[PDB]
């Protein structure tokens, strides 16, 4: 029995745990993935994995889960281990509504996953999840958000972060851009597409290649979206019609 | 090897190595003997001291006012032994109000420790026991191995240089049926004498004495009580 | 109901009334109480009608799986045992008395009673609530090696007497003969049946 | 007596990859043919039943199974499998039904259904599924065609297929599936597909075939198919 | 509830009213009693209205698993032992008296089961609190072999009786034929009571009632 | 690259790199370390099961070594592979059939018994810890609404319905046997089908046996009960062969 | 005849060529045993061990190779005597349990099926091994007859006129084969199976031995038991006289 | 009785392209009155509405078990839930609780979203659906409710005269009820808008 064990919740002689690094190798070919957080709202954009002429498009969104009345989540990584988290992610925010009867403040249901995925690296001698995440959100406390979660089950709140492919690229070229406390929405979609637009593969974008969803605060109520075809055409040519009007 | 780490794996040659390893652990300590008359059972075993500053280490148990045991090998599973075999006997006499038969009690063993050998992580017990017991059959002697077999006999030795005391007793098996009691310890002693390197004999300290029969209930006499049995001595011969 | 076995030479005979009552209404006035555990073992049924019919099914199953084990038809003496265990494990939540009886090569015709979950082997055995009014017929009218004939009008007699006093007993009688050669399933109506003092 | 292993048998290897799904979809890669066509007012599924005998009995077992009313399925890979997803499928299929009263939405049953494929990729003492499977349903007056497969992952097709020369089969539809047609023309690009990639001739034997509409789903009897087979 | 059960020549039939009652008050005129278990199976309820609703939905539910799994036509008897080794194991519990009808390669069957988990096989049954007027009914002008037509009279005569003469039924008399060759679910076959006609008008003008509060919330 | 393995994929039923469970493939090899072959036939009136009886010694009860086993008064079947191995599938085939019937209320079908045994296979193909069962399971049959039939089931937990055929050492041979005899249509009465599977038999293992050296077992239309023919029986239909 | 490393280790585990060589190797345990002998007469069944002293400190009449499972029932071991226990007491919970149920003794049939799905069990998974023994189970009754049965490791169990397991199982079944049992009385059968005993000992390998023997059939009314001192040693000393 | 203890009265009416739904605002124990404020309807969706009537407790715990339980299949759903849909749900929700059932009676009044549809029911306590093409009741009042709505209820009602009808049904039988009333509530759902009222109801 014994024998067969491939012992995945053990210390590797460095004091690192293998499964969980060999999981973030995962992450790496999977989808890019970034968050930015602005004044008046929150946003995740991602590259959609799943494209093809004979693709039906039935669902809203691809990598984009609403978990909550004021809480989103986009995803990296096995996608049907990040199934059985946002699933978990649905119900853990559901508990603490039928508990307290106001919605789970964000770093909460965060830490709450964490400590699942947590569990799977310490005990039970199952392989962990492959999967990053990212939280967007609003809650009474700390009011917009922005989240990441490691295979690891470690968290930390990001004004702009990206997990995926090209991710290191990524992060230091929104480093370089985000402008901290004077960022808007329409400033961080515009980067958004810049950002996606190097660090993608297929190199012209499209409307079918990536995913963007808006966290806004409208009306004493938190409204959010995924943004249409039409909305993304728009915002790939604006940067588009801008990368024409560079050089004299 | 990798036909000896578990005991769910038999060998080629259709054996059960672990069995046998844990049989290596009973041939490590120290030798005890046991033997019978046709009225007394009489159990000889040698205490041994790691070093002169602590003392012996105890051989002989209690199981029940008929039956008494002398332990070889692990501790920890000796005792595990015995508190199954007066568990056994308490249940017996709660139940019945008669003490268990020696034989049922051993065959309960035999089933016990057949148990662990035949499942994966289990092991086997790592204690050789050597069993006087009285009931309405006469005295019994009777020995268990880490193997689940066990052996109805007039006269065994176990341990270390049991071989020397085997050969003592195999001489004089037909003298035991018609000894009187302090022949009887006498030829126990003389057996357990013959594991001991030439330098050393049997001293006040170091032997245990355990005896039960048609007299009298299991009593184990250890250092002043010993004596009387020592005191009397033909000597050390070669 | 009234229920009702007879022992003869050949093999057995099994009878019995017709009806299932709830309070004093008749729910159903043409019920057959007889039956089958194996194909020359069956059973007369009494008592709670879901708790009765719960352990028929359980006891034909297990005869079943025995008989298949065996490769051997069941000994009626194995059939009563296991009918006898199920009403003994649960004689506080089961209410039905059973009588098993059939025929095998090891030992002819048997009659079993197994109430409460009890076991004993009689001649000829009667249950069910009629079978109060008839303890008195069936002690005179009762002679030892009765021919299978002989046999069918005892029971017959015995449950008609028993239907017209009892309340909780009308309808048809259902009768089985069963021996080596196999099972006769018959059925007495209302105008065959037989006719006593009845003022 | 017995208690089954406790660890997992799928783990990540150094380069971020779970072999033994890997593995899984080579079993999938390497079984009979399968294409599903959504086609504007219905959904086709067709594969290759060829048993390579004549002592078989063709009518004996199926591979194109319902589910529910509504709901159909194919597989290529391991049909002992599949046989274990299709009792899963159709039980959950019925606990919805149970639950709401409204036929299941084709969509859930197929979360529902590679989440138990999930399972399998996690759970200690256990190997994962080697089937890909191809859900065709009808609810809300829309047809739905679904693949899920050993990953637990699910996509949505407008015509996909599988098994034996998946990737020629997938160029075949590219070019000849269009948006829009009917039903009875899906029938024909679905055992269109199935010829490019089949081996001997086709008898109404050697392929099975079952559809789905606004009447529910059911497989195409014998002689239905011998009328498509020209 | 009246539900009552009848076999003809070429098949069966099951009848129902359509009452339900909260306490003594009828809380439902038009409620379905006569439910569906498989194409050419069906089943009456009559008791505990959520019991006899569950009991039966589950059945069906099992019964089109059993189906699929087997690709055979149902089977009635099946049907019947799955229903009483159900509610046996609920000890009468769950109160649900059902007359299940159908058919088989058999031929046609009818079987009546309690909430205890006996059953019986009859040619013609009736259950409920107006059980004793259908069954009165039937065993009167019941005949074996009979042709459909004066096999769905003499059911409709047997719950119209149930329903004019018990208190715990009225409305339609719901029908069910089951024939080799199909099942006709014909609801509100007969409908004895017509009260929907009146000469009584009680509106009131917007603004009679007073008010306190109003919000709207446009959309 | 085919045959290729990597990690315990020849040990526990796990994928290789190809994709297949060697452990399986190797439950089908256990079935020829039998030594045996078993041959069913199907007519239009009768389906028919025949293996070779092989007794080493006199000393052998001849009468308990037996393939031949009773599931259902109206379901048989013929076993071919580790004889303990069978045992266990045929004890757990009469509990599966007699569930059935306490279930559902009727005779189980040939195809429902052959899925259900076929379905537990799959789990010894699923789960780590337990090897798949080295035998083979013919089941025969009559079902009241489709005629004769003919399943069997595997360790692979395939399973399917035949018009013929074989299972063991000498399955290949015997298949190809049964194919030639199917290609030319004849009067499947209930000798043509006896012999049809006996002369298989006969053929490719190359004896010509005495009555005592094999076993058959039949099921008929108007027979639906399971009966092995015994040493008279079968005499008949060997003196009738030779005509 | 062996695999090495790897497919030989589990008995979850096939081997390349279809085997499973975890029971094979306890099928070797019993094969180290010594002989353990039982034929079918017309009248009932006899039992014959030869049973090997490894000391003469121990008893005569201990390590007990024969046992009663039931009243009716004799058992036969050879192999891990350990393991032989367990399987006896397995065997005599079973007969209880049928008596328990169905009010009557076991077919002796139907106990040797019932005791062979559970050594058969233990062929099947990691988590155990299989039984390192064989056993005869032998029985009579004016119904069913003389009865005589032998399971192995692997949870096969066939009918016998004459068996034999351990050491010289071959060397025992040619002697028996010259034995017409079929028509032979039980009490010539034991001055048979004792002279059995002898010719299969070697009494050049093996130090010494005792000879165990056991009865069931019409003389002793169909209780299983066994043969007295005086029976025992006139077949002792036919087995020694015509050893010549 | 167990329903009497708390008391309470929920009704539902149907209209020309439209739905009612009311309920009275007392909070009380037995004897005496707690609040006059409080909540008996509470909405599932948008154009979707259940109303609550028995023991305030499993009035407040049904409703926030069955929100529970709303929100995931809104979010495992791609879509807004349809009012046979929620029936069914809460039907599940109280049959679960066969043998220690929570006490409470619920109505369910609203719009089918996409099709417009108006749909009414009312449910047992152990979870039994009632549907009707033109109202359902519940609570203490049941028999006073009845006695109204019959009288009062007319087949094809614009929005303005329906709520006028669904309140003098409220308001009347509740002022025949001991343990109804301080106040009426009263949700006019339209696919436009939604309208909410108090009424001037009887405060003794
Ligand atoms: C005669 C006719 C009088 O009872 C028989 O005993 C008959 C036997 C029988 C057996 C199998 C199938 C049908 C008929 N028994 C009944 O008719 C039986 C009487 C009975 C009821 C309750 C009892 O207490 C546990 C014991 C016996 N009738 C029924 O069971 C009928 C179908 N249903 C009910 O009466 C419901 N009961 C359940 C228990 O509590 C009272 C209501
Ligand atoms: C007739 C109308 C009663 O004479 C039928 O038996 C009918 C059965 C039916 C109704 C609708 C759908 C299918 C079948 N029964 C009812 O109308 C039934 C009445 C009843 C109340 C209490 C009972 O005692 C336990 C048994 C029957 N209706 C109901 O169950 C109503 C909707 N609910 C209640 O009365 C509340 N019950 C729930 C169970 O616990 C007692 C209170
Ligand atoms: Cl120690
Ligand atoms: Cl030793
Ligand atoms: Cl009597
Ligand atoms: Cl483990
Ligand atoms: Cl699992
Ligand atoms: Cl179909
Ligand atoms: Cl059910
Ligand atoms: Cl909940
Ligand atoms: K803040
Ligand atoms: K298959």
């Amino acid at each position: 029995s014994r024998r067969y064990d491939s012992r995945t919740t053990i210390f590797s002689p460095e004091g690192r745990l293998y499964q969980v690094e060999y999981a973030m190798e995962a992450i790496g070919h999977a989808g890019t993935c970034l968050g930015i957080l602005a004044n008046d709202g929150v946003l995740l954009a991602a590259e959609r994995r799943n494209i093809h002429k004979l693709l039906d498009e039935v669902f809203f969104s691809e990598k984009i889960y609403k978990l909550n009345e004021d809480m989103a989540c986009s995803v990296a990584g096995i996608t049907s281990d990040a199934n059985v988290l946002t699933n978990e992610l649905r119900l853990i925010a559901q508990r603490y509504l039928l508990q307290y009867q106001e919605p789970i403040p964000c770093e909460q249901l965060v830490t709450a996953l964490c400590d699942i995925k947590q569990a799977y690296t310490q005990f039970g001698g199952k392989r962990p999840f492959g999967v990053s995440l990212l939280y967007i959100g609003w809650d009474k406390h700390y009011g917009f958000q922005l989240y990441q979660s490691d295979p690891s089950g470690n968290y930390g709140g990001w004004k702009a972060t990206c997990i995926g492919n090209n991710s290191a690229a990524a992060v230091s070229m929104l480093k370089q851009d985000y402008k901290e406390g004077e960022m808007t929405l329409k400033s961080a979609l515009a980067l958004a597409v810049k950002v996606l637009n190097k660090t993608m593969d297929v190199s012209k974008l499209s409307a079918e290649k990536v995913e963007i969803a808006t966290l806004t605060r409208e009306s004493g109520k938190t409204v959010i979206r995924v943004l249409k075809q039409k909305e993304v055409e728009q915002l790939i040519k604006k940067h588009e019609e801008e990368e024409a009007k560079a050089e004299r | 090897n990798q036909y000896d780490n578990d005991v769910t794996v038999w060998s080629p040659q259709g054996r059960i190595h672990q069995i046998e390893y844990a049989m290596e652990a009973v041939k490590q300590g120290s030798a005890t003997v046991g033997l019978k008359s046709k009225t007394h059972a009489v159990l000889v075993a040698l205490k041994r001291a790691q070093s002169e500053l602590a003392a012996h280490q105890k051989k002989i148990l209690h199981v029940d006012n008929h039956i008494g045991i002398s332990i070889a090998g692990l501790t920890a599973d000796a005792r595990l032994l015995c508190n199954f075999m007066r568990q056994e006997c308490l249940d017996s006499r709660f139940v019945f109000d008669r003490p268990l038969p020696v034989s049922r009690l051993v065959s309960l063993i035999g089933s016990k420790t057949q148990i662990p050998t035949q499942r994966y992580g289990r092991r086997p017990y790592g204690v050789g026991l050597l069993i006087a017991g009285y009931d309405d059959m006469g005295p019994h002697i009777f020995q268990t191995c880490p193997s689940a077999n066990y052996f109805d006999c007039r006269a065994m030795s176990i341990g270390a240089r049991s071989q020397s005391a085997r050969t003592y007793l195999e001489r004089h098996m037909s003298e035991f049926m018609e000894c009187n009691l302090d022949e009887l310890v006498k030829h126990g002693l003389r057996a357990l004498r013959e594991t001991l390197p030439a330098e050393q004999d049997l001293t006040t300290k170091n032997v245990s004495i355990g005896i039960v029969g048609k007299d009298l209930e299991f009593t184990i006499y250890d250092d002043d009580d010993v004596s009387p049995f020592l005191d009397g001595l033909e000597e050390r011969p070669q | 109901t009234t229920i009702m076995a007879v022992e003869f030479d050949g093999g057995v005979v099994v009878g019995s009334d017709s009806r299932v009552s709830a309070g004093t209404a008749v729910v159903n006035r043409v019920f057959d109480k007889l039956s089958p555990l194996h194909q020359r073992i069956f059973c007369a049924l009494s008592g709670s009608a879901a708790d009765a019919q719960a352990i028929a099914d359980m006891a034909a199953y297990q005869l079943e799986l025995h008989g298949l084990e065996l490769e051997e038809p069941p000994l009626v003496l194995a059939a009563a045992n296991v009918v006898k265990n199920i009403s003994y494990k649960y004689r506080e939540d089961l209410l039905a008395h059973l009588i098993v009886a059939g025929w095998d090569q090891r030992e002819g015709g048997q009659v079993y009673g197994t109430m409460g979950g009890m076991l004993i082997r009689q001649p000829f055995t009667i249950g069910g609530s009629g079978s109060s009014y008839i303890y008195g017929y069936v002690d005179a009218a009762y002679k030892p090696g009765m021919t299978p004939e002989e046999c069918r009008r005892f029971t017959t007699n015995a449950i008609t007497l028993a239907m017209n006093r009892d309340g909780s007993s009308g309808g048809v009688i259902y009768l089985v003969t069963i021996t080596a050669a196999g099972v006769d399933h018959r059925v007495i109506l209302g105008d065959e049946l037989p006719k006593f003092y009845d003022e | 007596a017995k208690r089954g292993y406790s660890f997992s048998l799928t783990t990540f290897s150094p380069s971020g990859k779970l072999v033994q799904i890997e593995y899984a979809l080579a079993a999938v890669a390497g079984g009979a043919p399968s294409v599903g066509i959504k086609a504007a007012n219905g959904v086709v599924l067709a594969t290759e039943k060829k048993q390579k005998s004549i002592l078989y009995d063709e009518r004996s077992v199926h591979k194109v199974e319902p589910i529910t009313k509504h709901i159909g399925l194919v597989y290529s890979g391991m049909g002992p499998d599949y046989r274990v997803l299709v009792h899963r499928a159709r039980k959950l299929a019925q606990q919805y039904y149970l639950v709401y009263q409204e036929p299941i939405p084709t969509a859930q049953l197929v979360q529902r259904v590679a989440s138990v494929m999930q399972e399998y990729t996690q759970s200690g003492g256990v190997r994962p599924f080697g089937v890909s499977l191809l859900i065709c349903g009808w609810n809300e007056g829309r047809p739905y065609l679904f693949q899920s497969d050993p990953s637990g992952a699910y996509f949505a097709w407008k015509a996909t297929a599988m098994g034996k020369n998946y990737v020629n089969g997938k160029t075949f539809l590219e070019k000849r599936y269009n948006e829009d047609l009917e039903l009875e023309d899906a029938i024909h690009t679905a055992i269109l597909t199935l010829k490019e990639s089949f081996e001997g001739q086709m008898t109404e034997d050697n392929i099975e075939v079952g559809i789905c509409n606004e009447a529910g789903f059911r497989r195409l009897t014998p002689t239905e198919v011998r009328d498509y087979l020209a | 509830t009246t539900i009552a059960g009848l076999v003809f020549r070429d098949g069966v039939i099951l009848g129902a009213d359509t009452r339900a009652t909260n306490d003594s008050v009828v809380a439902d005129k038009s409620c379905e009693k006569i439910h569906f278990i498989a194409p050419k199976i069906y089943c009456c309820g009559a008791g505990v209205a959520a019991d006899t609703e569950m009991t039966t939905r589950m059945a069906a539910s099992k019964m089109e698993l059993h189906a699929l799994s087997t690709g055979r036509e149902p089977r009635v008897a099946t049907v019947t032992r799955i229903l009483r080794q159900t509610l046996f194991r609920y000890q009468g519990h769950v109160g649900a008296s059902l007359v299940v009808g159908g058919v088989d390669l058999n031929g046609p069957q009818l079987y009546e089961v309690h909430p205890h988990g006996s059953y019986s096989r009859l040619p013609f049954t009736a259950l409920g609190s107006g059980q004793g007027a259908a069954v009165a009914l039937l065993e009167d002008r019941f005949q074996p072999n009979m042709t459909l037509e004066a096999a769905q009279e003499l059911l409709v005569e047997a719950i119209t009786a149930g329903i004019l003469s018990d208190l715990g039924s009225g409305g339609n008399v719901d029908a069910c034929v089951i024939t080799a060759g199909g099942a006709k679910l014909q609801r509100a076959l007969s409908t004895p009571t017509e009260p929907v006609q009146r000469a009584g008008r009680y509106r009131f003008a917007p603004g009679t009632t007073p008010v306190l509060t109003r919000e709207v919330r446009p959309l | 690259s085919r045959g290729s393995s990597a990690g315990f994929d020849r040990h526990i039923t796990i994928f290789s790199p190809e994709g297949r469970l060697y452990q399986v493939e190797y439950a089908f090899k256990a079935i020829n370390q039998g030594g045996l072959t078993s041959v069913a036939v199907r007519g239009k009136d009768c389906a028919v099961i025949v293996t070779q009886k092989k007794v080493p010694d006199k000393l052998l009860d001849s009468s308990t070594v037996t393939h031949l086993f009773k599931i259902t008064e109206s379901i048989g079947c013929v076993m071919t592979g580790m004889t303990a191995d069978s045992r266990s599938q045929v004890q757990r085939a009469r509990y599966e059939a007699a569930n059935w019937k306490y279930k559902y209320g009727y005779e189980i079908p040939v195809d429902m018994l052959c899925k259900r045994i076929a379905d537990i296979s799959q789990v010894y193909t699923q789960n780590a810890e337990m090897r798949p069962l080295g035998c083979c399971m013919i089941l025969i049959g009559i079902d009241e609404e489709q005629g004769p039939q003919v399943y069997k089931c595997d360790p692979a937990g395939y399973y399917c319905g035949f018009k013929a055929t074989a299972a063991g050492v000498k399955q290949t041979e015997s298949t190809s046997f049964l194919e030639k005899k199917v290609k030319k249509k004849f009067d499947w009465t209930f000798e043509q089908t006896v012999e049809t599977a006996i002369t298989c038999l006969s053929t490719v293992l190359s004896i010509d046996f005495k009555p005592s050296e094999i076993e058959v077992g039949v099921v008929t239309v108007e027979n639906p009960k399971f009966r092995i023919l015994t040493e008279a029986e079968i005499d008949a239909h060997l003196v009738a062969l030779a005509e | 005849s062996s695999i090495g490393t790897g497919y030989d280790l589990s008995a979850s585990t096939f081997s390349p060529d279809g085997r499973v060589f975890q029971v094979e190797y306890a099928m070797k345990a019993v094969e180290n045993s010594s002989t353990a002998i039982g034929i079918r007469c017309k009248d009932g069944v006899v039992f014959g061990v030869e049973k090997l002293v490894l000391s003469k400190l121990y008893e005569e009449g201990s390590n007990k190779r024969l046992f009663n499972v039931d009243r009716h029932v004799g058992m036969a071991v050879a192999g891990l005597l350990a393991d032989a226990r367990s399987l006896a007491d397995i065997a005599r919970e079973e007969a209880s349990n049928f008596r328990s149920n169905f009010g009557y003794n076991i077919p002796l049939k139907h106990l040797a099926d019932r005791v062979a799905m559970y050594v058969h069990a233990y062929t099947l998974y990691s988590a155990v091994r299989p039984f390192g023994c064989s056993f005869m189970l032998g029985s009579y009754s004016a119904n069913d007859g003389a009865q005589l049965y032998m399971i192995d490791p692997s949870g096969v169990s066939y009918g016998y006129w004459g068996c034999a397991i351990g050491k010289a199982r071959q060397a025992a079944k040619t002697e028996i084969e010259k034995l017409q049992m079929k028509e032979m009385t039980c009490r010539d059968v034991v001055k048979e199976v004792a002279k059995i005993i002898y010719i299969v000992h070697d009494e050049v390998k093996d130090k010494a031995f005792e000879l165990e023997l056991s009865w069931v059939g019409e003389l002793t009314k169909g209780r299983h038991e066994i043969v007295p001192k005086d029976i025992r040693e006139e077949a002792e000393k036919y087995a020694k006289e015509s050893l010549k | 009785s167990i329903m009497s203890y708390n008391g309470g009265a929920v009704m539902a009416m149907k209209g020309k392209n439209c739905v009612a739904i009311a309920a009275d605002r007392r909070f009380g124990i037995q004897a005496q009155m707690v609040t006059t404020d409080f909540q008996k309807i509470f909405p599932m969706g948008d154009r979707l509405y259940i109303g609550l009537a028995g023991l305030a407790t499993d009035v407040q715990t049904v409703a926030q078990r069955l929100k529970f339980r709303l929100n995931l299949y809104e979010l495992k759903e791609g879509r807004q839930i349809k009012p046979y849909t929620l029936m069914s749900m809460v039907a599940n929700l109280l049959y679960e609780k066969r043998f220690g059932p929570y006490y409470t009676e619920p109505v369910i009044a609203g719009l089918d979203p996409k099709t417009f549809k108006p749909f009414i029911c009312s449910l047992d306590l152990i979870g039994c659906p009632m549907v009707t093409d033109d109202f359902v009741v519940s609570g203490t009042c049941s028999e006073q409710m009845y006695g109204m709505c019959e009288s009062l209820w007319e087949p094809n009602m614009d929005p303005e005269h329906l709520f006028e009808t669904i309140s003098q049904a409220m308001l009347n039988a509740v002022d025949r009820d001991a343990v109804s009333g301080m106040g009426v509530i009263v949700h006019v759902i339209e696919k436009d808008k939604i309208t909410t009222r108090t009424l001037k109801a009887r405060m003794d």
